[PDB]
């Protein structure tokens, strides 16, 4: 298709408890990161590099529709698996969903938040960094990666 | 495992609170592990020596004992508590 | 001039307790905080929890200027602490401890999409292109 | 420990710094959660070595996994980690000396025992992560001899390259004398051997 | 005119402070003597193109800590307080980050053993019993 | 290996080099100062663009290794622009002579007088990087 | 190339024409701001990718005991006669066998292939 051929490839996040795994840029609305350079930010730590900047690009122009960490929250919450009756039901649905289920080993605590997107935002980066081909890919098969 | 997982285990558990109006609170306070112990059908208890558990086919096993803490609350500003040692 | 090899040794003081608690405000360089324009300002906890454990609501001029809302440091400091080191005239450091961090961070004011409008118009996500057309729209 | 000791070693705190310091600096991670960042990996990795080494504030099944080309230092403490001990080299020389040789050939009646060269830093447990980053002589006679100077910076040296071997696997006599199939099917059969 | 409205003389005198991150034991010691106010002195030295800051605790308290400072540009840090009598205020701008640490090193990881130790001693660990409980 | 150069499917993609969205309302002054030495040749005698174009452009850089290990030329590559999109596409493209294949397009005037003037030539170029088989 | 945010709400600026002057403008979406472009370039992609690895190799590596060295390649900034090679590591390279040396000396990071 071509606007979906213009696009090109675009990134989504596969949260637990979630039906439907939202673009990654709600994410890090939902978390209450609003404006798009503190999005970036956290995902892209040199501005200077336009590959990485160009790659992510789609995320932001899928998001653009949610602009307000309450609407994002409705929107994880209307997408939870048990939905929530009501607006309010739902965002404080989302909420626990990214207090409690997502990430809880980098923090559980209400205030945890901030350093939930800086790993989120690692996470995105070393996805962009195997996409432009500046890491290998991890191998499932290495001992070093087992327990 | 023993020394800290089962500590651990116990101690993260969230303290069991009841409610009817009275209001009852549990918190597991301390684990012991009694050497490997069997009990005879008399109910005598007695060490268990591997060697009997795998002639016996018992079960090698050491009694777990945890020390609660119950309060009570009666709405009447007052609590009372009372610890239940090696339970 | 001494300037070039000036030292400076001063006594440090540690008040037991103050009147006011010591809280530490940080702001990002992209904000751009200006405090000269600042003629009025308002710091005062939110409403979203319907209290000292809850986030800061920061406006200046009112409703005119910018918001900001100030988050709590979720990183506790359990081998730190931190100290507010400030001048006095009798040759002694005064430091006073942070009771309290707060992250702030700007809140843009514009005709954002409401849950309902973004509820539709999450519609267009199937086909969206042009996406001017949708402000022009709202 | 770790995360208390990296706020010593001015390991930068993520809540505490912009996102413009995280370009030149290295990420710090411990059991997988980003703790910071740091500025000087290379006197923070060579201060965790001398601390493991030294068994002074962390314990010696700690992995440290400093990734130089990606600016990332790995610290992980978490349990069921593969890991093995690994002689020292440094200066292209074992810190292995006869002394502790001595020390343990007298060790009846003299309680110097294996612990003693973990706690003296000869010897240090290298898990499957860090040995990415490890540079291992096979042997000390003729790996890290200057006459080879086939690598100049070998970090650890094979205690006995045998060791490789399991329970089963080291029953067979002169294994590297036989075809790999005929060593897997020993395997099998000294398990169903009779004694 | 409101209870949440900031006195930002602080920020229109421009008052310039100093964040300093100095170890809990240091702190410690100081907010047990701060009756005192004599729990020690802050030296700070400039020469052509370096300078030092440092710290000696009092003999008593005790009974050298040089400080590396840290650049303040990559973020604007601003001191505010709220008075008991609901009144906000804000003091100043850091304009000086600085961190304590300590001169030696080999004797300094013997507090951090005890420190470890003491430590230690909340964490509970089950403990085995000699005898069954009857 | 000319019938292999026929039977092997070969897409703008392989032969590009690079590709990039310029805007350059007026083409007599091509913001891309070494197209106007080429460009000029076109415009010097434009035809069914005189009246109007879209102000938007589109300029591809095409490997000359891969066009000439592939036998291709910008000859037929803008025929089957052209033999694609129809007249949709304006296509002009620089002499062989020049150290770089370049192809300048622009949409037609009727259309600037089909998604949109700009972001439609995302949807062209990924289109002619893709689907469009030379 | 470069990237511009919106200076009021750091969101992401578009690039837009103004048919009443036809000149390209950035203009922030959600946001009613636009702003002067300069560099009259939207987009821009290398298919072929030729860009330099030294630009992507980090100093650092010189500090890698696994690393091979070798002193038949002097450093040019500095003369160290040891120095680090090594090849691309990049996967998009189809063709990554050339080596790329990096000084051992500290505090050079000079970088070179051959
Ligand atoms: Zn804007
Ligand atoms: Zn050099």
């Amino acid at each position: 298709g071509a606007k979906k051929s213009a696009i090109g490839q675009r990134i989504v996040a596969t949260l637990p408890y979630i039906k439907q795994e939202v673009p990654i840029i709600i994410v890090f609305r939902a978390l209450g990161f609003v404006s798009d350079r503190d999005i970036l930010e956290h995902i892209i730590y040199d501005f200077e590099d336009p590959e990485m900047m160009e790659m992510v690009k789609p995320s932001l122009d899928e998001a653009f529709v949610i602009q307000e960490q309450n609407v994002a929250l409705n929107f994880i919450g209307s997408r939870g698996a048990k939905p929530g009756v009501t607006k309010e039901k739902r965002i404080k649905y989302a909420k626990e969903v990214l207090q409690k289920e997502m990430l809880p080993h980098v923090g559980v605590s209400d205030f945890c938040e901030t350093k939930k997107a800086y790993f989120l935002g690692y996470m995105v980066h070393r996805l962009l960094l195997a996409a432009l081909g500046r890491r290998e890919l991890d191998d499932r098969d290495h001992y070093g990666n087992k327990r | 495992f023993i020394q800290m997982s089962v500590q651990r285990i116990v101690e993260d558990a969230p303290p069991i609170d009841l409610q009817a109006p009275p209001r009852y609170l549990l918190k597991f306070e301390q684990i012991y592990l009694s050497k490997p112990t069997h009990w005879e059908r008399d109910g005598a208890p007695s060490p268990m020596m591997p060697n009997e558990a795998r002639l016996r086919n018992l079960t090698y096993s050491a009694p777990l004992y945890v020390d609660i803490t119950k309060t009570v609350i009666k709405e009447g500003e007052e609590q009372l508590q009372t610890q239940h040692q090696k339970t | 001039g001494p300037s070039s090899q000036n030292v400076t040794e001063y006594v440090v003081r540690v008040p037991k307790n103050t009147t006011k608690k010591y809280n530490i405000m940080a702001f990002n360089a992209a904000d751009k905080v200006n405090f000269a324009t600042w003629n009025q300002a308002r710091l005062e906890r939110d409403l979203s929890n319907k209290p000292e454990d809850q986030p800061w609501l920061l406006r200046v001029n009112g409703k005119s200027g910018r918001k900001f809302k100030g988050i709590k440091k979720g990183g506790v400091t359990e081998n730190t602490s931190y100290y507010i080191f400030t001048q006095c005239p009798d040759g002694a450091f005064e430091a006073f401890p942070v009771h309290n961090w707060y992250n702030f961070t700007p809140l843009a004011r514009h005709r954002t999409l409401t849950a309902e409008e973004a509820e539709e118009e999450w519609e267009r996500r199937n086909k969206v292109l042009n996406h001017f057309s949708i402000m022009q729209q709202r | 420990p770790i995360l208390e000791f990296l706020e010593e070693w001015s390991m930068e705190n993520l809540e505490e710094i912009s996102p413009a310091a995280i370009a030149d600096a290295t990420k710090i991670f411990v059991n997988g959660c980003w703790v910071g960042i740091h500025k000087d990996p290379e006197q923070l990795m060579n201060t965790l070595r001398k601390l493991r080494r030294q068994m002074d504030i962390i314990v010696s099944e700690v992995s440290m996994i400093r990734d130089i080309r990606e600016r990332e230092i790995r610290i992980y403490t978490d349990a069921g980690r593969i890991c093995r001990p690994l002689l020292i080299v440094e200066k292209q020389k074992l810190l292995l000396k006869k002394r502790h040789i001595d020390q343990l050939k007298e060790r009846e009646y003299n309680n110097y025992s294996w612990q003693d060269l973990v706690a003296s830093g000869v010897v240090e447990y290298i898990d499957t992560l860090e040995e990415e980053t490890v540079m291992l002589a096979m042997t000390p006679d003729d790996l890290q001899e200057k006459e080879v100077a086939y690598c100049s910076t070998y970090t650890h040296c094979e205690i006995h390259p045998s060791m490789i071997l399991g329970v089963c696997a080291s029953i067979i006599p002169f294994p590297d004398h036989n075809q790999s199939p005929r060593n897997t099917y020993q395997s099998a059969m000294g398990k169903q051997a009779m004694g | 005119a409101e209870r949440g409205e900031l006195d930002l003389t602080g920020a229109k005198q421009n008052t310039g402070v100093w964040l300093v991150k100095v170890p809990k034991y240091l702190s410690q010691q100081w907010a047990k003597a701060s009756g005192r106010g004599e729990v020690g002195k802050l030296r700070i030295a400039k020469t052509q193109g370096r300078t030092e800051v440092s710290f000696t605790l009092n003999e008593d308290l005790a009974n050298e800590h040089p400080f590396v400072l840290q650049s303040v540009g990559g973020q604007t840090l601003t001191v505010f307080t709220e008075s008991s009598s609901d009144k906000l205020s804000l003091e100043g701008i850091v304009v000086q980050r600085a961190e304590c640490r300590p001169a030696a090193s080999e004797n300094y990881m013997r507090l951090k053993r005890l420190q470890i130790e003491e430590s230690s001693k909340p964490v509970r660990l089950s403990q085995q019993l000699d005898k069954v409980v009857t | 290996k000319d019938i292999l150069c026929r039977l092997e499917h070969t897409t703008l993609r392989k032969v590009t080099a690079n590709t990039a969205i310029y805007y350059d309302p007026n083409p007599q002054s091509t913001v891309v100062a070494e197209d106007q030495e080429w460009v000029n040749v076109y415009y010097e005698m434009p035809d069914f663009d005189v009246a109007r174009i879209s102000p938007w452009l589109l300029r591809v850089e095409l490997d000359r290794k891969h066009m000439t290990d592939r036998k291709l030329t910008m000859e037929q590559i803008a025929e089957k622009i052209n033999a694609g999109f129809g007249d949709d596409l304006n296509c002009i493209f620089n002499d062989d002579n020049a150290e770089k294949l370049v192809l300048r397009i622009r949409i037609m005037n009727s259309d600037e007088n089909k998604m949109d003037d700009d972001v439609f030539l995302r949807c062209i170029e990924s289109n002619m990087l893709t689907d469009m088989t030379l | 190339v470069g990237i511009r945010f919106c200076q009021e709400c750091n969101n992401m600026l578009y690039p837009k024409e103004d048919k009443e002057n036809r000149i390209l403008l950035y203009a922030c979406r959600n946001c009613d701001y636009q702003q002067e472009a300069d560099n009259s370039c939207i987009y821009v992609n290398k298919i072929t990718h030729e860009v330099d690895e030294l630009t992507q190799i980090i100093a650092d590596v010189s500090q890698d005991p696994t690393l091979p060295r070798t002193e038949d390649h002097p450093c040019q900034k500095c003369g160290h006669k040891e120095a680090v090679f090594f090849q691309s590591h990049s996967a998009r390279a189809e063709d990554a066998m050339r080596l790329y040396y990096v000084c051992t000396a500290p505090h050079c990071g000079h970088r070179w292939t051959e």
